């Protein structure tokens, strides 16, 4: 305003935020960086009759 | 009790105006159906976008 005061003009850039509508993006395939495993489970079913499956 | 009628006034004749009050009545009257303020909910589905590899 022509006064000496420091004030200068900005512009922010967003926080960007994008939808899709379109088919036109892709995720490729996983890789897994590091793994620990919490818990496994096994099981199984005996069948030896001929008829009940 | 039905049974003392028999003695003061003989129970005969009668029976036509009890049918008279016992007859179901029927007209047909129209109108609203209202309620408080209740839930909705809704499913909408959009445009299956076609995607390639």
């Amino acid at each position: 305003d022509g006064y000496r005061c420091g004030d200068k003009t900005a512009i922010k850039v967003s926080n960007f935020a994008y939808n899709l509508d379109p088919d036109s993006f892709k995720h490729g395939d996983v890789t897994q960086s590091d793994r620990q495993l919490v818990k496994t489970v096994v099981g199984w079913a005996v069948n030896d009759s001929d008829t009940p499956q | 009790d039905w049974n003392w009628t028999i003695q003061q006034n003989g129970l005969s004749t009668m029976q036509n105006n009890l049918a008279r009050v016992l007859r179901p009545v029927r007209a047909g009257i129209t109108g609203d159906f209202s309620a408080e303020s209740q839930f909705a909910g809704n499913i909408e589905i959009g445009a299956p976008v076609p995607l390639a590899a």
